């Protein structure tokens, strides 16, 4: 049999070995750390480890060269040997072809720079660059600079020295004739106005003006062409063999990461470690062992398998989302309307982006890998748009009506002209219907808090978390008072009192050394509410911006306001866009008040597991 | 958790190589005894 | 399951090293055998000289 070797964590010894025992492999016993040690790398090992992060970095260097690095799930088994003699030739050719590239690349910068001041220079003095007798200095000087420059050589240098100028369109490139011998003072001249010689890079600098001058237009001519061609080479040799990099680069990574899994696990920093044996049939078997609702529960049985505390299910993140997310969406006029179209541009394909070439073949802004994963995300975002305009004809029944409002349901001037959303009672309840929601899971919560002390064994949690749930109820009672007076509310004016005792008699049992900061526990009862009306109420907002965008706000309405509003409309859309958008991250918000506080939940104040935000990403 | 299969495989492992000290030494004790006494027949054969 | 299997795979890589050891506990027994007599041809031989000697002396003196 093959034997093959197994890790895993202390806390999940029992889940993960019934696991693997059900899976393939067989003869499962447990292997404590100092059982482990003295199975390190021997120096061989070792020698094929660094050899096989070589390869995975030498193709990393040769494809990012050739063109973009691409990363496939797609490796190809092949030797030492093997990868080492595919990598050679390729890394090779292209290194050189990358190199005259950058050589003719820097080459064209200079020529196209100081082409035409050498022109210049070297006409000036021609055929007296190359004399003994003479002496040139070339130098650069603007059209401010002109006049010190000959005060002050003249009177350096008397007058039988030479000082010539010709235009290049800007300042003027300018030389400067001397004797031999006469040099110094010359210079010195230069050096005392600040301005200095001009010379050149490499041959062309040392070289007579006259040789460099016919030599910088000549290669302004010739690298663009030659460019073009060491280019073109370079491409073709990407188009050919960047998956052979590619597949080279898979293969040597999952070596590399083997012989690092038995470095690791003989050190002793694996804590719960398996021998196990499996026959070589067994060995691909181990490895092997309505939509909007199943479709991400089916991803999510992956999460329900590994739990970590005392914890229970990530699952009913999920429905608490979708009602409240479904009505951020409530327009029917320049809001929902439009924002019917935005759903089938991410769930079907555009090219009317740039950076997004077409969906269909998994192509975005986002990576190529990751925009195949937000697939189901973009379903489920497709979900959202479809529900939203029903709940945009739910809003329309607040609105729309031909006796009870003042407004019908398509006027014959204009589509809609004066909102009727604005009546008091309609608003208020619309409010309170939202609010009943946001209660509901407060109670699912702190219940599933509590369950978690009682399973996961700690008294100072169940305690605490049984309390607090006595304060909501104290916290309605109050508000019932007052929402209905006396006139209801006076059937819980005597339990209120009684309600505020529960909050405080089961926290005290297990002590507690700031009783203050249950001041904060009250504070996350009281954002379940305020954000379920931010979410109706400042839902409707967004239809009632969509007062002046697509309905009347220009003369008393007639029919050329319906062809006049639309300037003011488009104007409008990125505006509403923004702070509609800003609603939508309130089911998120409103869930990690009770995600990271230990609600039933994984998290509690840091801790590996992502924050729900980013699972609903791909999901 | 179960020592049982760390301990059994090294008290087996070090037997084995226990007995791979033996075979060493049982050997090399008896190449030496057998070149000893061929020469001594080659001594008392020489001088007769 | 290989435990005590385990410690035959050993014992056959550590039963290669002690063949190959009386593999070498034989070449040493040739070059001894070959050795030891190689020692009695040089004393065949000398003295076989001695006596074609102690004879031709008592001719030449009788």
């Amino acid at each position: 049999m093959e034997k093959l070797v197994l890790a895993g964590p202390k806390g999940r010894a029992k889940e993960l070995l019934q696991s693997l025992q059900q899976a393939g492999v067989v003869h499962l016993e447990t292997l404590r750390p100092e059982a482990l040690s003295a199975y390190q790398l021997s120096p061989e090992e070792r020698a094929e480890l660094r050899r096989w992060e070589a390869v995975s970095a030498g193709a990393e260097h040769t494809l990012s060269l050739l063109g973009l690095e691409a990363e496939p799930a797609r490796p190809f088994p092949e030797g030492l040997e093997a990868a080492e003699k595919a990598l050679s030739p390729i890394q090779a050719h292209a290194e050189g072809l990358t190199r005259q590239k950058q050589e003719l690349e820097e080459e064209l910068a200079l020529a196209q720079a100081y082409l035409e001041p050498l022109e210049r220079l070297a006409a000036l003095a021609h055929g007296l660059d190359k004399s003994p007798f003479l002496r040139v200095i070339p130098f650069l000087l603007t059209e401010k600079e002109l006049p010190l420059v000959e005060e002050a050589l003249r009177k350096a240098l008397e007058d039988r020295y030479l000082l010539a100028h010709e235009a290049y369109a800007g300042g003027v490139p300018a030389l400067v004739v001397v004797h031999r011998k006469e040099v110094d003072q010359a210079k010195a001249a230069l050096s005392r106005a600040g301005v200095a010689e001009l010379r050149l890079p490499g041959a062309l600098g040392e070289l007579p003006l006259s040789e460099a001058a016919r030599r910088l237009k000549e290669r302004a001519e010739a690298a663009p062409r030659e460019l073009s061609e060491v280019r073109q080479h370079l491409a073709k040799l990407a188009r050919e063999s960047a998956s052979t990099l590619q597949s080279l680069w898979t293969r040597a990574q999952d070596e590399v990461a083997r012989l690092k899994a038995l470095e690791e696990l003989a050190s002793g920093r694996f804590g719960f470690a398996l021998l196990g044996y499996v026959p070589v049939k067994a060995k691909p078997k181990v490895e092997e062992a309505n939509p909007p609702w199943v479709k991400p529960f089916e991803l999510l049985v992956s999460f329900l398998n590994t739990p970590k505390y005392g914890t229970f299910d990530p699952t009913p993140v999920v429905p608490i989302f979708f009602p409240f997310w479904f009505g951020m969406i409530v327009g029917d006029i320049g809001y929902a309307l439009l924002f019917y179209l935005v759903g089938r541009w991410l769930s079907g394909y555009v090219k009317r982006n740039e950076p997004l070439v077409i969906d269909l073949f998994a192509l975005k802004l986002k990576p190529p890998v990751l925009a195949k994963l937000v697939y189901i995300l973009n379903w489920m975002v497709f979900w959202t748009v479809v529900w939203g305009l029903i709940y945009g004809e739910f809003f329309g029944t607040f609105l729309e009506h031909l006796g009870v409002f003042g407004t019908p349901e398509h006027p014959g001037l204009i589509p809609i002209l004066i909102h009727r959303i604005d009546t008091a009672k309609t608003a208020n309840l619309l409010i309170l219907l939202s609010v009943a929601f946001g209660v509901v899971m407060v109670f699912a919560g702190l219940i599933l808090r509590a369950y978690l002390g009682l399973k996961h064994r700690h008294m100072a949690h169940f305690w605490e978390g049984v309390g607090y749930l006595g304060g909501l109820l104290g916290i309605l009672a109050l508000a019932a008072s007052y929402l209905g007076n006396l006139q209801a509310g006076w059937l819980s004016a005597l339990m209120y009192l009684g309600f505020g005792v529960f909050l405080l008699s089961v926290v005290m049992s297990s002590i507690w050394l700031m009783i203050p900061e249950i001041f904060t526990q009250a504070g996350h009862i009281l954002s379940h509410i305020r954000i379920y009306a931010v979410g109706a109420a400042g839902g409707i907002l967004a239809g009632l911006l969509t007062d002046v965008g697509f309905a009347m706000a220009e003369r008393l309405g007639l029919i050329g306001v319906l062809l006049g509003i639309v300037v003011a409309g488009v104007l409008h859309l990125l505006i509403l866009l923004l702070t509609t958008l800003g609603h939508m991250l309130q089911p998120i918000r409103l869930i990690w008040v009770e995600f990271f506080t230990k609600f039933g939940f994984y998290e509690e104040n840091g801790r590996p597991y992502r924050p729900f935000k980013s699972v609903r990403e791909t999901q | 958790g179960l020592i049982k299969s760390l301990a059994e495989k090294e008290k087996q492992l070090l037997e084995r190589l226990e007995a791979a000290k033996k075979e060493a030494e049982e050997r090399v004790k008896r190449a030496e005894a057998e070149a000893k006494a061929l020469l001594e027949e080659a001594e008392a054969k020489a001088k007769a | 399951k290989l435990e005590a299997i385990l410690s035959q795979e050993v014992e056959a890589e550590i039963q290669a090293l002690l063949q190959e050891a009386e593999a070498k506990a034989e070449a040493v027994k040739r070059e001894a055998e070959e050795k030891a007599k190689a020692l009695l041809q040089a004393r065949e031989r000398a003295l076989e000289a001695q006596y074609r000697a102690a004879l031709r002396r008592a001719e030449s003196a009788g």
